[PDB]
This record gives structure tokens, C-alpha cells and sequence, in this order.
């Protein structure tokens, strides 16, 4: 049963700067993870799977990296629309698993 | 003869006896007067490669499209999709061959193979690794390969799956080299399930060869599981 | 283009049964984890549970044992039902579909299209 | 038990691979002498796959053909068409890093002048490519060598079919007659 | 060799090599003295004819009577009477085969006839069109064959029946003409049930032909109906 | 695997079915030459029979006789005696409306003045009766040939075993010393 | 070739052509000079003797200690004991195959050996007469021989039990002479257990040769137990 | 089906029974005349225990050998190697009170002056114990015979493969018309 | 010479069990259909069933809740129990031998051999 | 289920006179009729089997015709002690069924 | 040197469970019969029952309804259990390795190492 | 069930003498008898085994024989210490049998 810890709980960062985003697996993953942002009223949104690949509609700007139980996103330069909170998610065979939730404030 | 012989001059030339009974021939006339491979200089290397396609109306035909997908086709509209993954789709236990021998919906061919490769796995005995769906007349099957490595259930699984999809079933295997002729494999499931014709046949040409090999491995590894079979 | 039509009452009492469904507009329903989460107010996402075409099922353990997932490849939904709710269950609940990759590393699996979403509040 | 499958009719007692057996578009026809060898051989691959693709050809004949195929025809089959063991040697050889048959290719020499050819033979793979023509040119060059003592060898069977050993026999001994008789002379 | 070529000459003068040979030897001492079927002649067409009764101690015998009733014989004592009829004689669904074996009452060869005619039915997959009556040590085995007729248990028990008593059972099949291999007969039910040694052999010899093949297709194409065989 | 059996002796090496081994009541005897092609054919029915017949004869002489059959005993014989192969090329032959064996009758070519036969060849059947002799005449023509040449080549061979490819060398070699001899005189 | 004649002279004087060809030679060549156990004198018998032991590591070995042990080795490690014997050493009626197989602590090469064991003997129809212990993944089976002796479980295992221990098998075997192949002995029970390697092979030389022919013995001789396979 | 092994390369084209795999401790090779017979006889035991050796040297080499066999190669590799009819006939014989091969021992001949030698066939049992020579005698013999014989028939093969017919024919045309010649 | 002597009472109340039987003398007891029929007044031949040598059996499904036909091939015979009889069971019935011929077309079957029949009336 | 129907319910007619009886099935028959003649006091007595066959000790008199579903029984010339009640019957697998009867009367 | 240890209470109520272990020292434990005989007070020996190291059995028939004989083979002993015990069971009690040879003719069996033997009476 | 009836039932004999012991097997054995040495105090010793057997450490004056249903001990010149109870001893499969004993007295 693979767990997920995303760091830190909170980001202060003003718009047009860089934010990283960890997410730490309690073993090495048996599938790397996705990336999902959730603004409030609405569904949360696919960006990143593969912990590397972009999703459709996803700009360029936002990126991912990482392997056996440390995997990152990364936005290279925030817009007021990127502040959300944004979710890691693994899943082993037939279990789905969610980090606790990273969240983007100005 | 004569003829043949002066036909193939340079080839005999090189024996002496040749040399000498030509020489004797020549003799005794006059007396009775006075009285891009290349081979032996002449054959060349050709070759011809077998379309087994042309077979699929009276045997199955199996090839390899890429590490994961592999397919035995039965005739032009049906067949097997084998694919080696770590995405199980069944997560029960079940495996209602019974069932579905009794609403006899399935496709005959279509079992007469699930059968031939079941049957020919050497020294199954782990009934819970293999699961089912035969619901709608469907064939799904899913063989669980998690884990020496010689004898387990990934080992002879694997081993059928090699003879059945022979000829581009390797570029998945052997990935672990085991001891003696076992293969290991990094992939947690082999998923069986019915599909359409399509020319999936990109890494290897369609072939009969491992199914009809096959068909002589049946039961010969098989444990007994009670004393009157 | 693919839509996730949800349907189903969020306003129950305590200890009844939550009932929803989810209608699959668009592309294939074999291949996909048809999958259920939720999010609680003020807390994180949470998993409750997915389903094949097969009707195979996995369920998060801790609701497990009052939670029952089911399909109808026919018109092509999949349902939730969720038994003897407290107030432990008011929470927005989305249905999904979900992809596994699982036939080269590295492995991978998503949720790329989401329903609209249905608050859900026993009281 | 052993294959018993007679080849049909064609190269007059040959047998001849039409333009669908093969990937590229010509017909190969080949000649009772190699043809011949696939009735009595155990170990080669290209005589199971003619008695393979004959018996497709004279089911589909034969029988009246349906798109849904009849497994136990071929299941009851197989044994009278080709020798399993063969399908087992070259999988005993694959996984031990031998090279082998997959069953695809084949090669053989044609004289130049007269069209004769041998016995198709495989052509084999190893780590996921055919081998290269000089891994095996010995084989090739025990090819050409068999051709020719082959023919030349084959002349002599006919001529003692024909020919009795009493006449040779009774040839050398009216000669040797006759050089004596002319030695008297002398 | 001498005396061979002399007696064998009207074959060999055809061949102009061999009058050469002859007309040169003929020289040669001339010049030393002076200092109701037939074929090709002389070969006369024969037949003979194979009396298989005489294997009766070692071997089961088939033959065929009529349309309906063939036999297969084991020994001089005893045998089993195949009948294609449609007048059925068991009426329930039971084949105590299981409770047969532990009273052990039966001719055991005639059970073992009984076991490679069934193992050898190709895609059997309805046990209800099998029923059985083996009180007090006899076999009576009944196949219902009501119903494409490839994939059915009449073509398959209709397949194994053809072989069982080949020769001679033709004249009751082939009379709907089907895709591939496939068999159809008008009648409903094939009834095996042992009997008493009596000369039926009226429509073809006694023979153990189809018997002695049909043991090479015992299990080759049973389908698997549990994980663990 | 291949059959092995090895037929019991008797045509000093030949095989002899007795009378009651045959419909017709009379001994009929085949000289080692045919025989011979029984220990290496596959292909060949009377072969597999007569296996079968000395396997039968064989069986019942060394073992104690029951009534009862054991089964058994055929059961794990049957594939050293014959080769089941050759059923399935006579049952694919039947189902495909081609002439095929069903291992009563046998024809063989029987010399009328030194008494020396072929091995006898099945007499095939079609549509519930034996084919009329004028459809295989071309198959007794070529086993009449066959014949003819097969005695020549065994006499060829024979005399291979006895007299050395030297000796024949050596007398050549004199001969052509010897006119070479006599040119010189003249 | 002239050497090879001069050389093989002593067995060509014998025929009369090879004198009359030596002594045409030798004319002719005047002429154109004017102008322990030993066979045919050469060929000596010698023997050998195959070390079938240096096989052990991908073959079974099966070799007799006297009447009453026989063994079949499994490599350097481990093997099979055999005892026929009036001692019993299980009193009860179960084989539990399938919690052994799902357990999985068994020496699989060995389960493999008694399935083939088991699966070759012919008519087998009395479940009682076979008892097994497998707990903690030994190997314990224990054949029931007590009583026609041909339709007996005894006969049909004796006659697997000779072919599996051939060589050495006969002493303890054909004690009474039996009809046809049948087989009896004066031992109530066949016991089969696993064992630790040692050099056993007093009475017999190590052979695979019996394990290899029963092989192909695997289900040719089963009874059907059940219409569904 | 039928035996497909090809044994391995060693006596050019014969092949070597290595001082282990013999109880007399001492190396044997045939030659290539006698081991040819292997490929295409079906009843000669001897040739069953050569591809059976010949496989187990191979599967050692080529293959990561451990300490538990693996049942299931040798289970699918057996009827590529052997015929097991052979066994079968073996079998019967011992059954019908006739002598048989029980395959530990074989007998063959040596060439004194040139060392080949038969292809090795099996010393017989019967009673429990190896036939006396005397009993088997004629095969002995025939088997020389055939050596002598076989030999001399292997010379005129490999002439004919080198010297066309019509090259004789020629000669010994040429020669009757120089006879001709001589006697004008 | 065939002769099927037939016994029971035919004098019943109602609800009480009907209970005949039918000896066979004569030819064989296998190769037959033990048949029996019943004629009440007013009505014609109606089949109540029949059975093997095999004891199996067919009936007419109107009575099949009600009917038990049995045989003892040891003493030849076969028997009839009929059970809650009421008045609609007073008829005379017959024990009778079937044969059914079904080995070529056309097929056919008859009641040969009659046994002379027994009058059941039950008030 | 394959039942029968006799015509006429009855039937009139002289002695010495022709009668045809028809029995119609419902179904093809799965075997051809056969024809009972019954008189009051007596056991049914077997006439006529497969639809022409004559039993035992029957009189050249009687006769039979019928394939598919249309069966008859003729009497050509019939004697005083013909007139009876006459069932037509017909068996599939374990199943026997009679038609109604007809009577055949002066 | 073969020591055969026996232990338990030999004074007990009627109806009571007797209870007795015997532990083995020396040589090994499979291959024997571990056996219980007992002798009555002015009586012969009676055997109780055997036991193997599969833990099969036998048993005097006698006493079969009411006898339990077990092994544990981790601590090389081997217990007898007589239940309800009444004045017919008082009696000495002895544990002894029992060797059977049925490999040839003649077989034998014995019984070569004894316990010292323990005093049970009821009362 | 094979039973084992001894004889004579008493003995009294004087040391040095010869004694014989017969024990009768209800019908032929199974395996050949034992036979026991039982004094008051201890346990029992084996004696004979085989029936013609001695046990280690027992001397040669103890002898056997015997087969089918009669067996046989005999003690050559017996020892003051030889004086006790005798049991001759039996085993089926499974089922093991003792005779009822003979007393050895002076
Ligand atoms: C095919 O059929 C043939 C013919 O029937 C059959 O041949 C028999 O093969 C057996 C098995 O090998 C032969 O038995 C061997 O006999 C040897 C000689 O025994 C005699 O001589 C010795 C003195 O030398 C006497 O003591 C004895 O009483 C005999 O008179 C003997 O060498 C063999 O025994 C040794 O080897 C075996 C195998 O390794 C081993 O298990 C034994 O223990 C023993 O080894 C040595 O033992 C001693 C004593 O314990 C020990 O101190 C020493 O360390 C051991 N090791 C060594 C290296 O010395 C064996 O019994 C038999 O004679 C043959 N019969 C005939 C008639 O020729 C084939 O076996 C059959 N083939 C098949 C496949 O079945
Ligand atoms: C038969 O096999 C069993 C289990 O396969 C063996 O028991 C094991 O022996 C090993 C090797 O010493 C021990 O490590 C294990 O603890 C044993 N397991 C048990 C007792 O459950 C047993 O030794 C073998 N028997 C013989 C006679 O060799
Ligand atoms: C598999 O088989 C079923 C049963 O006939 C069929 O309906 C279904 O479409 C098949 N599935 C595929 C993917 O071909």
C-alpha cells in the first residue's frame, strides 16, 4: 500500500515565479504519478501523467520529473490562473491512491 | 552422358583419373585414326521467403506486433490478443469454465486454443493465478505472474506463451536469464482475450508454427489433482 | 469529445443510502477504470472506488464494507451506491474515467475526464 | 509416428509454389530431384511447410471452404503433415542461443544455365536477424559439392537400371578375349 | 550375371547402349575365334486378401452390419453393438461413472473401448447429450445428437463414430454434405451397449483399424473444464 | 516416435502369411527384397499389417492365452507395431473424396517364370467399392518398371560388395598399358 | 583405390571374377613388357560400457538396490525410494492432492514423477487402493496391492512400476506367471517416498531409460471418471 | 514424429564418447561412416544414447546449471532425442521371454591394422545376465561382413561422384574403336 | 406365444393408491416399452406411460405429479401406482408391450401384445 | 407435442361397403401411425403398423396410407365383424398419444 | 542406546481421562510403530494401539470407540488418551518401539525397546 | 483376526531342563511370531523375533521355530533366571495380537 506525501503544505509565491511541488511515495512506485489541479466550483483537472507528460490543454509551462519514490511538478512562470491546489495520485493494482494536497496562494 | 560430361568440364578437370581417361580417349582416337552469389562458378545462391498468411483458413497464425501485444488470428474475422502487462482487468478469482461450456456461446476454435495453451503449461498448480471471464460467449483470461524462479507459475506461463507466439515473443523474454531453460519477465500479468482480424503483425510474419508444436505439449506436464482423472 | 453525466439525490438522512450514477458520452467504455472519488469539505480528494466493463471492482478498504460499485455496459453507466451514510459522508462527489498504462515502463495511470460534480450533504 | 502426406500434382514430378505462397510476385517451381527428397527426409523444415501448404491447398479443394475455420481438422491433421520434433529442435536451439529456424526464409542455388536447383534449405536467425551469408557459406559450398556428385551419381543409378551387369561382364570378357587372340598373332 | 542378362534380354534390347554392348562383344569373339492380368510380359497381376479375424485374441475388431448397427468385438466372447437410431432407451440425465468404477463389476476392456471413444470426441462440451446405464457390471452409454453444424456434440460424437468403425460407416454419414470435415446424420441418438460374439460383419470386414488410429486421438482436443486437471 | 518391430523369421528372409492369415485358404510367401522395404518405408500399409499379423502370431506363441483380452498389451504395442499416421492419411483421403486404403486388399506383380514378387500395394477403394484395375494401371506399369530396375541395381551393388574399385582400376590400367603396347609393335 | 584392393586382398581371392580380373592384369602387363575374439582374421570384438550416472543433472535415474528397494535419483540431492512391502505405513483413505498443490512446499521435479507414475497406469478404477501423505511438502504414496489378476489394480501398477524401475525390476516381479503381460507379485503394497541421494545401484546400473519410455505411457490408458474432462 | 538431434562436433565428422561418459574410463571416438548411421536409422539403441549424451554435454554448456534439475526440459526435449518405441521394443522383448537391450552395454568391431570400426550395437540380456558371444555369433559375423562389404560399396559411391558416366562411356568407346582399328 | 397377466385391485376409495402390476410370459423383457394405457367410460385410449428394462421411464405429463411406474426384470414384470385417486380415475386398464422401431425411416411403433385389462372404480 | 385427430367422429355405413378413416397430426409425425381396431369387453387389438404394414393374423382387407401429417385406414370390403371403434396412434421420444377414435357403424 | 520415557498420572476417578506421553531418546522416530500395551492386574499383555511418525494408526478393537493415540514428532513423543475410564482400565501401562519387517519372507515384527511401565487404577 | 492360543498353559520344570513352549496361530501367520520374557516389576524383554531370531544381548540357549499356524520356543538348559511368564507375539497389518501367556514355574 503505497502512500503520498506532497511538500510543502503551502506555497507563497508571487505571479510570474517559479514553483516546485514534491511528492514523496512511502516505496518505489509501481506507477508514476499524476498531477492534478483543483480550483474551487469545478472538477479537478489532469495536467501531468507519467510524472513527466503533458496533458491536452496543459501549456507548456507547466513540467514534471521524478522516479522511484521522489517526483516533482514544476511551473516555470506563474500566471494568476495557475493558483489552485494541486494533487499527486498513484495507483498500484486496482488501488488508487491521492497526496494530501499542495496549495498555490499569492 | 558424353554430352553431360563436356557440360561439366571444370568441375572434373581437376581429378587426375578424370585427366587420365580423357587422355586415354584422345589416344586411342588418333590411333584408331592412323589404324550476385556465386558458387562453383555457376550456381547462384537465390532465396524465397514463405507467405503463411495464405494458411489462415486452416490453421491459426501467430505474430508479434511490439514487446507487449501479440496475436494468434483464426481465419479472417477472429482471434487472441495476448498482451503481457502490469494493468490486471480481473480482480476476482473465479474461472467459470463449467458455466460456459454448459451456455456453450463461446467461439469453438477460440476454446479449442485457450485450451491447448492451458493444458500445455508445465506443473500447474496454483488454481488461484488463473482467473476468468467468459460472460456473452467473451473469452478473457488472465494468468497472475507475481512471484527460485524455475519453479513458479510465471515460469511455465511464460514458457507456453513463448511456444505459442514463437517468433517474436523473445523481445519480451529471457529479460531475467534464468537457471536451465526458465525465462522470467518483468510484467505481473498475460491477459488472453478474444478481438477481430486486423493485421497486427508489425515484428514478426504471421506463422502456424508454435500453435501446431504446441498441440504434442498438451497434458504432458500436467499434475494429477485426484486419483480417478 | 467525452462528457460524464452524473444523476443522483445528495440530500439524504443519516443512515440511508447514497444512490448515484454516471452516463459515459463518447469513445470506447471497455478499457477505462470507471472510478468514483470524493472530496470532503476542507479536506483532499479521496478515492472510493473503480470498475471495468468486467464488472471487476477495487474499493478503498476503510469504505469497503459499505460501498458497492456496479455498471450497465448497456447504456453505458456505472453507479455508486454507498450504504448507511453518516456525517461522515457529506463530501462533493465526481465521477471519472480512469486509463492504467501498464504495457511498457515507466508504467502510468490517469484520470482525464471528470463529471461536473454533486454535492452530497446527510443530514 | 512419421508424415505420410503425398505432395499433389505440379517440373513434371516437382512441385511448384505459386505467386500467393511466396511475399514477392514470380511462381518457383522445383524439380522431382529435391521433391523427391522431402518424401524420405526427417530434418527438413521447407519439406513440412510444402506438405503444410498442399494440404491447405487440397482442403480448400476439396472441401467446401467456410469462413469460420474447423480447428480439428488441422488438430487431427498435423502429425501426417510435418514432424513436431522439428518445431522442437529448432525452439531447443533458440534457447540456447544456437541459431535456428523460424520457418520464414530459405535458401538455394540454381545452375545458371540449366535451372536445376537444390532443396530449399532455412535460412537462420539469431539475436533477432538472419545470418549473414558468409556465417554459413560452408554449408552453402557442402550444397554446391552435393549437387554435382549428386547428379553425377545419379547418372550411374539410371545406366544400372538399364544395363545389365551380365552385359558388362560378358563385354570385358569377349575383349579381353580378343586382346589375348590378337596377342597370338603377334 | 551371365545367365541374368540372358533370361532378362527382351527389356534391355530396347536400349540402344545395350544393343552397342552386344554387337561389340559379338564382335570381339568373332574377331578373337578368327586368329490373367500381364504386364511387361512376364509379370502376372495378383491379389490377395487380409483375414483380420485371425488378430481377435489381441485386438478389438470393427465392422458394420447395416446402416444402423455396427460392432466392435474384443475377443470371441464379447463386444460392444454401436446403433444410430432415433428410438432413445435412456430417458435421464445420469452417467454414474464415478460410482461404475467403485463396484467394478464391468468387462474392462469394453470400459476402456468406452474411454477412448469419449476422450477422443473433438470439443465435447454438453453433458447433459451424454447418459449411462452401468447397473450390475453393464455398459450402455447413450449420445443425444438433436440439435452451423460444425460446432455441435452430433458433428463431434458423429466424427469419433466414423473413425470407431471406419469402414463400413460411411454408408450411414456424409448424408448432409457440411463445411469442412463437419457430419450430419438424420438420425437423433448413438447408442453403445456391450453384447454377446456373433458373426455381424455383413456390409465391411472385421477390421481394428479405426480403433488402433483413434488411440493416437485420445485427449488431443478435450477442452479444459476446471484450472487443476 | 517410429515403429520398431521386427518381424519374425519365415525366401530365406523374406515373411510368409499362412492360409489362415488370408480370405483365400493358401500360403503365401514374399522374398526379402520386399520385406527389406518394410524395415525403412513409412509409407506403406502391408508393412504395417504384416507387423501386426507377427505381433498377433508372436504374442499368443510366448504369452499365456487368455479369453479375456488384456488391452493393454495392444494398447502400448500399437505404436511400435504401425505407424498411425498412415490410418490418418487413409482417413483424410476418404473424407477429401480421394481413393484410399481400408487395409483389406492388396495387389502385387508376381513374375511368371522365376516366381518373384513386388511388395504388395493396397487395392483402394471409392464411393463403397474397389477401384477398376484400368485406374491404377499406371501405378502397376511403374511398379512392373520398378522391378526391372531395382534386380539390374541390385545386381550393380552385389557385385560393389565383392569385387574393389581398385581391382577394376588395375584392369583398366593394364588394358590401356597393354594397347599402348601394341601400337608400339605396330 | 589400388592400395585399398592391395591392402583388402584376403577376402577377394575367394571370388572367382577377382581371380580371373587379376590374372587378365597381370597378362596384360607381361604382355605390354614383352612388346580377444577375433572375426574374418582382422576385425576384433571390443566392448564399452555406458556411465549413464554422468546424466544425473538433467535426467531421472532409476536403478534397483535388491527385490525389495528401488530408487529413482533426481539429481545429486534428492530422489524417489520405492519399496514393494507387506508393511504398511499409511492406514487411512485420503490422497489430499489439491491442498499439497496449494500449499506449493513439494520438490516439484518429484511431484512431476509420481503425476507421470500415476497418470501411466492402465484401467486404474479403485481411489480406495491409493493413499498419499504431503504434509510439509513431503512425498508419500502408498498403492494398495491386495486383491482375474488382470483386471487388478495390483496388475496395473506392478506393470508401471516395472517399466518406471526397468532393470532390476524383473527380480521382485513375474513371481506368478500371469495371462498375456499380466504381472503378480507377492507384496501388498507399493511405497513410494522421497529420499536423500546415496549410491544405491547394487543389483542394476543407473538408466534413465525406463522414466523417459513411460513418458509417452501419460494418460493412454485412463479411465473417464466424468463426462466433462 | 521422429528424432531430430544433430549431434555435436568431435574422426572428422564422428563423434567422441568422453572418458566420463564410459565405465571403462577411457576415451572412444567413432568414425563418421559408422555415426552417419545415426542419422537416419530408427532402431539402433546405441544412436538413441548418443544423442541423449550429446544433449545433456550441451545443455551443461550452453545453459546456467543448478543444482535442482529442471524436470520440464528434458520432459519436452526426450522424443527430439530418442525413439521411444525403441524403448517399447526393448520392453516387449523382455516381456516375451526374448533377450533384449536393457542399454548399458554395446559390442563392436576394430579394424586391427586401421582402427574403424562397426557402429556399436547392444550386448543383449536375458535371465538376468549378457548373452554369451557364442550365442549371438552370426550377428558378429554379419556385422563384419557388412563392414568389408559396405566399405568396398562406399569406394565406387565416391567414384561416381567424381568421374561422370559419360567420361567412362567415352573411354570405352574410344577403346572398342581402336579394337576395331587393329583388326583392319 | 405372448400372454401379459395383469393383477391389483381395482376396487378403491378415493384418495388411496392405485396399485397394479403385469407379468410378461413370453420372448423377451428387453428391446420393449411396458406400457400402460387406460380407457375410462365415455372416452377414448389415454396413455398413461411406460418404462425399460433400463427403468426409464415417460408419462403423460397430465399424471406425471401422480404416476410411479416401476419393473423387476428378475420376475418379469412391471407395475403401476397411481396415487389420490378420484372418481376421474375409473377406467379399465390395460398393461400392454410397445416396440419402437427407429433404426430407418420410416420409423414407427405399435402396441402389439395386450394384456386383458382390469376395471378400476373408485366411490 | 405431436396430437392426433380421427375423421369422422363416426362413420355409417353397409357391410360389404368401403371405409376410409383419416387421422390428421398436428405436426410432420416423428413416426408413421398405427391403427387400432377396439370392440366393447376386449382389449384393443393391433391393425395396422408404419402406416401400411399389416400385423399378425390381420386379413388382406385392411389397409394403410399416409405420410407427413395425412394418415388413412381403408377396409375395402368390410365383414359384419368389422365394426368397431378404430384409434389411430402415434409415439415421439417417450411420449405416446391416441387420436379420439372413430366408430364405424352400420 | 534407546531410552523410553514415560510420564502422566496414573491416579484416577472412574469416567476420567487417562492421559499418558511417552518420550523417545535415542535412534531415530520414523520407521517405528510407537506402541501402548497394558497388562490388567492378574492378566497377559494387551496391545492398545500403534502409531506411526505420519501419524496413521491402529487400534484394538475393543478399544477403538473410546482410544486416542497421537505423535508429535518436534519433541520425538508420543501420547495415548483413554477416555471415561471405569475399573476395567487398572491396569500397568507400557510405551514400546515396535519394528516391522515386511520386506521378505518370512516378515516379522517385534518390539525391542520398552518403557519402564506406569501403575493406573480407578476407584 | 488372527489369534494366538499357548500350551501347555502352566509349566513346572527343574533347572538345567529342557523347556518347550507351543503357541497356535488360529490360522498362517501374517509374520513370523515373537516372543517375550515378562517377570513381575519390569518391563517386557524381547526374546525371539523371526521366529528362529534372538534379540541382543539374549543367550543361546533361547531358540525358535516354527511356521504356518505352530510355532515353537525352547530354552536348552534353562537358568534359575529364566523362570517367568512367556508371551508369543503377532502382528497383522496394523493389528497386533499377543498370546495369552504361559507360566514358567519350578
Ligand atoms: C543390464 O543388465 C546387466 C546384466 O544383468 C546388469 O549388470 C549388472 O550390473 C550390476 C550393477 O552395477 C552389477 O553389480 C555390481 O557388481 C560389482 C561386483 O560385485 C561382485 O564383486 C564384489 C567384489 O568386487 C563382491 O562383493 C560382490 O558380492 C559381487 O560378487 C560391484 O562393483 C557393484 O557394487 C559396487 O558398486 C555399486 C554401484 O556403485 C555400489 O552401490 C556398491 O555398494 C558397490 O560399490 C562398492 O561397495 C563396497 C562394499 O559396500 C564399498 O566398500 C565401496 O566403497 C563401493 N564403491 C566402490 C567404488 O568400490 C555392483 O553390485 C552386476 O554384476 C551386473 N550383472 C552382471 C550379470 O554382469 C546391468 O546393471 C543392467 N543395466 C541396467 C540399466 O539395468
Ligand atoms: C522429504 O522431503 C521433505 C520436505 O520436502 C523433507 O523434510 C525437510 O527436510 C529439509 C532438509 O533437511 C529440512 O530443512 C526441512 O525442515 C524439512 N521439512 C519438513 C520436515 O517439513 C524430508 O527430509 C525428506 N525426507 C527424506 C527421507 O529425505
Ligand atoms: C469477443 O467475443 C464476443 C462473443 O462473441 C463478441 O461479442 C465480442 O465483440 C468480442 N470482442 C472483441 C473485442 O472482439
Amino acid at each position: 500500500e503505497i502512500v503520498l506525501t506532497q511538500s510543502p503544505a503551502t506555497l507563497s509565491l508571487s505571479p510570474g515565479e517559479r514553483a516546485t511541488l514534491s511528492c514523496r511515495a512511502s516505496q518505489s512506485v509501481s506507477s508514476y504519478l499524476a498531477w492534478y489541479q483543483h480550483k474551487p466550483g469545478q472538477a479537478p483537472r489532469l495536467l501531468i501523467y507519467g510524472a513527466s507528460k503533458r496533458a491536452t490543454g496543459i501549456p507548456s509551462r507547466f513540467s514534471g520529473s521524478g522516479s522511484g519514490t521522489d517526483f516533482s511538478l514544476t511551473i516555470s512562470s506563474l500566471e494568476p490562473e495557475d493558483f489552485a491546489v494541486y494533487y499527486c495520485q498513484h495507483r498500484s493494482d486496482w488501488r488508487t491512491t491521492f497526496g494530501q494536497g499542495t496549495r498555490l496562494e499569492i | 552422358q558424353i554430352v553431360t560430361f563436356f557440360q561439366e568440364v571444370p568441375h572434373v578437370i581437376e581429378e587426375v583419373m578424370n585427366i587420365v581417361l580423357i587422355a586415354l580417349s584422345v589416344l586411342a582416337v588418333l590411333k584408331g585414326l592412323y589404324n550476385t552469389s556465386l558458387y562453383k562458378g555457376v550456381y547462384e545462391l537465390q532465396t524465397l521467403e514463405l507467405n503463411m498468411e495464405t494458411l489462415n483458413m486452416t490453421m491459426p497464425l501467430s505474430c508479434t506486433k511490439n514487446n507487449s501485444h501479440h496475436y494468434i488470428m483464426v481465419g479472417n474475422e477472429t482471434g487472441l490478443e495476448l498482451t503481457l502487462t502490469n494493468t490486471s482487468i480481473i480482480n476476482h478469482k473465479f474461472c467459470n469454465l463449467s458455466d460456459a461450456h454448459k451456455k456453450n456461446l463461446y467461439d469453438h476454435a477460440l476454446m479449442s486454443i485457450i485450451s491447448t495453451f492451458h493444458l500445455s503449461i508445465p506443473n500447474f498448480n496454483q488454481y488461484e493465478a488463473m482467473s476468468c471471464d467468459f460472460n456473452g460467449g467473451k473469452i478473457s483470461v488472465q494468468y497472475n505472474l507475481s512471484h527460485n524462479h524455475c519453479g513458479t507459475v510465471a515460469n511455465g506461463v511464460l514458457q507456453t506463451f513463448m511456444r505459442m507466439a514463437w517468433g517474436g515473443s523473445y523481445i519480451a523474454l529471457d529479460s531475467g536469464r534464468g537457471n536451465w531453460d526458465c525465462i522470467m519477465t518483468s510484467y505481473q500479468y498475460l491477459i488472453i482475450q478474444n478481438t477481430t482480424w486486423e493485421d497486427h503483425c508489425q515484428f514478426s510474419r504471421p506463422s502456424p508454427i508454435g500453435y501446431l508444436g504446441l498441440l504434442s505439449q498438451r497434458t504432458r506436464d500436467i499434475y494429477i489433482s485426484r486419483r480417478l482423472l | 469529445q467525452v462528457q460524464l453525466q452524473e444523476s443522483g439525490a445528495g440530500l439524504l438522512k443519516p443512515s440511508e443510502t447514497l444512490s448515484l450514477s454516471c452516463t459515459v458520452d463518447g469513445e470506447s467504455f471497455n478499457g477505462f477504470f470507471w472510478t468514483w472519488i470524493r472530496q470532503p469539505p476542507g479536506k483532499g480528494l479521496e478515492w472510493i472506488g473503480e470498475i471495468n466493463h468486467l464488472a471487476s471492482t477495487g474499493y478503498n478498504p476503510s469504505l469497503k464494507s459499505r460501498v458497492t460499485i456496479s455498471v450497465d455496459t448497456s447504456k453505458n453507466q456505472f453507479s455508486l451506491k454507498l450504504t448507511s451514510v453518516t456525517a461522515a459522508d457529506t463530501a462533493v462527489y465526481y465521477c471519472a474515467r480512469g486509463y492504467s498504462y501498464g504495457f511498457a515502463w515507466p508504467n502510468y495511470h490517469y484520470l482525464d475526464v471528470w463529471g461536473k460534480g454533486t454535492t452530497v450533504t446527510v443530514s | 509416428g512419421t508424415f505420410t502426406w503425398t505432395l499433389s500434382d505440379s517440373t513434371p514430378g516437382g512441385y511448384c509454389l505459386t505467386r500467393w505462397m511466396l511475399i514477392e510476385a514470380e511462381l518457383k517451381c522445383f524439380g522431382n530431384t529435391a521433391v523427391a527428397k522431402c518424401n524420405e527426409k526427417h530434418d527438413e523444415e521447407f519439406c513440412d511447410m510444402l506438405r503444410l501448404f498442399d494440404f491447405n491447398k487440397q482442403a480448400i479443394q476439396r472441401l467446401k471452404a467456410e469462413a469460420q475455420m474447423s480447428i480439428q481438422l488441422i488438430n487431427k491433421a498435423v502429425n501426417a503433415l510435418i514432424n513436431d520434433q522439428l518445431i522442437m529442435k529448432n525452439h531447443l536451439r533458440d534457447i540456447m542461443g544456437i541459431p535456428y529456424c523460424n520457418y520464414s526464409k530459405y535458401w538455394y542455388l540454381n545452375h545458371t544455365t540449366t535451372g536445376r536447383t537444390s532443396l530449399p534449405k532455412c535460412w537462420l536467425v539469431s539475436n533477432g536477424s538472419y545470418l549473414n551469408e558468409t556465417h554459413f557459406s560452408d554449408d552453402i559450398e557442402q550444397q554446391a559439392d552435393n549437387m554435382i556428385t549428386e547428379m553425377l551419381q545419379k547418372e550411374y543409378m539410371e545406366r544400372q537400371g538399364k544395363t545389365p551387369l551380365g552385359l558388362v561382364d560378358l563385354f570385358v570378357f569377349s575383349t579381353s578375349f580378343y586382346l589375348i587372340s590378337i596377342f597370338l598373332h603377334l
